[PDB]
Parts: C-alpha cells; sequence; structure tokens
C-alpha cells in the first residue's frame, strides 16, 4: 500500500529558471533507490529520464538531475527550457508492488507571440451529409486565447466545441482547433462566418462568405 | 528488448478485458513485466504484475477482477480483467521490470462504452475560393468510435508543421479532430492518410489548395 | 539470472 505524494500541479516555471519536483514515498522504495522519473507529453507515452534515483537514461539533457534515497526524492530541471514542459511522474518498486505519484505537470512561461487564424469552410461534400462543421485553427500562439463564432456578425452559444495543441518544444506556442457545427440547412441560411480569437485586448479575425466558396 | 500490447479496443459494461503483452528480445525468465494504466487526461497507475518465476501482484482494486499469467514458450504475458465499467477505459502498457523501467510497450487504448464501432468520416480542409493565393491545409476526421485514429499526410513523408489536434468526444459518443498541414503553394498534392483500426477502415483524401474549382480535372461538385 | 530481486528474499 506504499503511496507517493509529489508537488501539487501545476508548476509555472519561466524559461531559464530551475524547477524542482519533490516526491515522496509513504514507505522505503526497494533497496532505498528503485526510483524512476518518467516525463510525459500530452498525446506519447511516458519515457524513463532517471531511474535508480540518480542515474540519467540515455540521450537524457544534463538539464534534469535526481536525488535523494529511501522515501525523499527530487527532480530538478536546471534552465528549464520549452521542450521541459510535460507532466512528471515518480515510479517507485517495493518489495510486492509498484506505484506511481499524481504527477507534476510543468508549464513553461516562453516569450510571447500573437496568434495567427485560418478559416475552412465545409467541403460541397460535407454539406452533402446534413451537418456542417466550419474549422478555426489558431496558430503559434503564447499566452492563450479565447475564441468566438460570428454568424451574420452575431456572436454564437451553442455548437462550439475547442481543442489545445501541448505547447511546442522549440517555443512555448499553443495551437488551437475551433469547431462551429449547424445543420446544412442553418449554414445555408447566413452568408458571413467569422472565427475571432482574441489575446488580452488584440483580436484577429478571419471570415469567409458562404456563397464565395 | 520490445513489448507490444494487444487485444484493446471497443468493449462493453460487463466484458472482459484480454489484454497480450508480446515481448521480444529478453527473457520473461529474468524479468518481471508491469502492467501500467492511464484514463484520458489522468496519471499512471500500477495495475499488476508478473514476476521471473510467474508470481503475479495487483493492486488493492486490480486483485479480485484480475489475473496475470504468462506462456514462456510463446514469448506473453496476458492480463484478464473482468467487469469493465467506462470507468476502465484507459490506454494500457506493459513495460519490463527492474531498477532500468526504461522499456515500455506503445500502449493500447481500451474504451468501454454502450455505444457501437462507427468508422470515421473525412473531409478536406481548404481556404474559401476568392482570395489571392504557402497555404495550410488540412482533414477533418469525424463521427467514430473507438479513439484511436491515425492521420499522416503523403503517407508520412510530409510531417514537417503539421498538426493533428486531440479527438473530442462529442454528446453522441463519437469522437472528432482535425489535422492541419503548411505546405509551399507551388508543391505536389497533399492526402491525408487516416486509418480506424478498431474497424479496420482506412481512408485517404486528396485536398485541393482551395474551394474554388479548377479549369482541368473532373466537375463532379456544382453550386446548387 | 533475474532483474526483479525487488520481489524475492535469499532464505
Amino acid at each position: 500500500a506504499a503511496v507517493l505524494t509529489q508537488t501539487p500541479s501545476p508548476v509555472s516555471a519561466a524559461v531559464g529558471s530551475t524547477v524542482t519536483i519533490n516526491c515522496q514515498s509513504s514507505q522505503s522504495v526497494y533497496s532505498k533507490n528503485w526510483l524512476s522519473w518518467f516525463q510525459q507529453k500530452p498525446g506519447q507515452p511516458p519515457k524513463q529520464l532517471i531511474y535508480s534515483a540518480s542515474t540519467l537514461d540515455s540521450g537524457v539533457p544534463s538539464r534534469f538531475s535526481g536525488s535523494g534515497s529511501g522515501t525523499q526524492f527530487t527532480l530538478t530541471i536546471s534552465g528549464v527550457q520549452c521542450d521541459d514542459a510535460a507532466t512528471y511522474y515518480c515510479q517507485g518498486t517495493y518489495g510486492d508492488a509498484s506505484a506511481f505519484g499524481g504527477g507534476t505537470e510543468v508549464v513553461v512561461k516562453g516569450d510571447p507571440v500573437a496568434p495567427t487564424v485560418l478559416i475552412f469552410p465545409p467541403s460541397a461534400d460535407l454539406v452533402a451529409t446534413g451537418t456542417v462543421t466550419i474549422v478555426c485553427v489558431a496558430n503559434k500562439y503564447f499566452p492563450d486565447v479565447t475564441v468566438t463564432w460570428e454568424v451574420d456578425g452575431t456572436t454564437q452559444t451553442t455548437g462550439i466545441e475547442n481543442s489545445k495543441t501541448p505547447q511546442n518544444s522549440a517555443d512555448c506556442t499553443y495551437n488551437l482547433s475551433s469547431t462551429l457545427t449547424l445543420t446544412s440547412t442553418q449554414y445555408n441560411s447566413h452568408k458571413e462566418y467569422t472565427c475571432k480569437v482574441t489575446q488580452g485586448t488584440t483580436s484577429v479575425v478571419q471570415s469567409f462568405n458562404r456563397g464565395d466558396c | 528488448q520490445s513489448l507490444e500490447e494487444s487485444g484493446g479496443g471497443l468493449f462493453k459494461p460487463t466484458d472482459t478485458l484480454t489484454l497480450t503483452c508480446t515481448v521480444s528480445g529478453f527473457s520473461l525468465s529474468s524479468y518481471s513485466i508491469r502492467w501500467v494504466r492511464q484514463a484520458p487526461g489522468n496519471g499512471l497507475e500500477w495495475i499488476g504484475a508478473i514476476g521471473s518465476g510467474g508470481n503475479a501482484y495487483y493492486t488493492s482494486w486490480a486483485k479480485s477482477r484480475s489475473t496475470i499469467t504468462r506462456n514462456t514458450n510463446e514469448n506473453t504475458v496476458t492480463l484478464k480483467m473482468t467487469s469493465l465499467t467506462v470507468a476502465d477505459t484507459a490506454t494500457y502498457f506493459c513495460a519490463r521490470g527492474g531498477i532500468n523501467f526504461g522499456i515500455w510497450g506503445p500502449g493500447t487504448l481500451v474504451t468501454v462504452s454502450s455505444g457501437q464501432p462507427k468508422a470515421p468520416s473525412v473531409f478536406p480542409l481548404a481556404p474559401c475560393c476568392g482570395d489571392t493565393p504557402t497555404v495550410t491545409l488540412g482533414c477533418l476526421v469525424k463521427g467514430y468510435l473507438p479513439e484511436p485514429v491515425t492521420v499522416t499526410w503523403n503517407s508520412g513523408t510530409l510531417t514537417n508543421g503539421v498538426r493533428t489536434f486531440p479527438s473530442v468526444r462529442q454528446s453522441s459518443g463519437l469522437y472528432s479532430l482535425s489535422s492541419v498541414v503548411s505546405v509551399t503553394s507551388s508543391s505536389q498534392p497533399v492526402t491525408c492518410n487516416v486509418a480506424h483500426p478498431a474497424t479496420n477502415t482506412k481512408v485517404d483524401k486528396t485536398v485541393a489548395p482551395s474551394t474554388c474549382s479548377k479549369p482541368g480535372g473532373s466537375h463532379h461538385h456544382h453550386h446548387h | 539470472p533475474i532483474y526483479d530481486i525487488n520481489y524475492y528474499t535469499s532464505e
């Protein structure tokens, strides 16, 4: 029944600062040093960074260091980079089980970038299905944005779904998809479709008129 | 030294899950094999393991409805878990134990749902006709169950600046996502290659550079 | 030999 408890999530860290993630085991890990650290980025499998408490796995950057023994362990990230945005897990092994900590998400604050915006009308073949989806993308931005949809200038409330890519390994930026779903009848009843992406006081807009496509 | 999970896909509540971990390049007689799962958007959890001598270990919630066995001649380890609930929905990994715990399988997605399987429909994403013509093009992948789909571009030769968004589950229980890629206005056609392993469905779509008709080729879509 | 010594005692 050994349990591992880590630094609460999330950890917000400016590029170049030093991150510390702490991990405490309710019982000593086997032989004091059966403790690994794992890195995971959304949509990818976990990768071991550290095993035996302090041994760097092959190819892992010198930025990472594991320390500790028994019940108390630390992972540090020296001069944290955008590539280090991820969730980190400690993993202990005992006499008759293994376990993982709850994970600590590290969100890396890099240099701000305004989004660009693309909008994509439904193909003829999508309109023919009876249900239209209109796709907006907000590209390469930081910090976070909000998105609205306008139909003939009127802001929508329902039929909107958003999905965000994880932080970019080079520049810390996000990408966002936003979709508006309507019936083909509803779609054909309006002219102008607008995706508006707001980042603080700045807005970027991209539009199409149905009849132009 | 590698592992591969199989047996994932869509299951109904009350069904039994049977995952096989197939190992290569090391002996089961020298290593433990651990099973770990991860619910969508959540943490890693150890389910149980089998040791180098073939005895199993289980977490408290798993013990009474899980069995972990192995076949040393066939290089497999099997996880059997009865009485699936939707909360068992997760990626399931097998991994090679020992102080160096770095070798995992790629994972297999298990979806527990009362919904019926559905293969994705794919639709091209191109800018609305009418502006001056690099361009970003895409495919919308919608109406599928269970996860995952795979999406490549030009059979995987086109990877720079591909953005494939996380899936979103709709109220229907179905999933959708889009993939976009940026290409130079004067480069060859781009095709998204979508696969849905659960239904063995493949869908490829070549994406036009805009919704405008070209003068040449076929003209199967007129305005109405 | 084995690598899962965590699960075993000598005696």
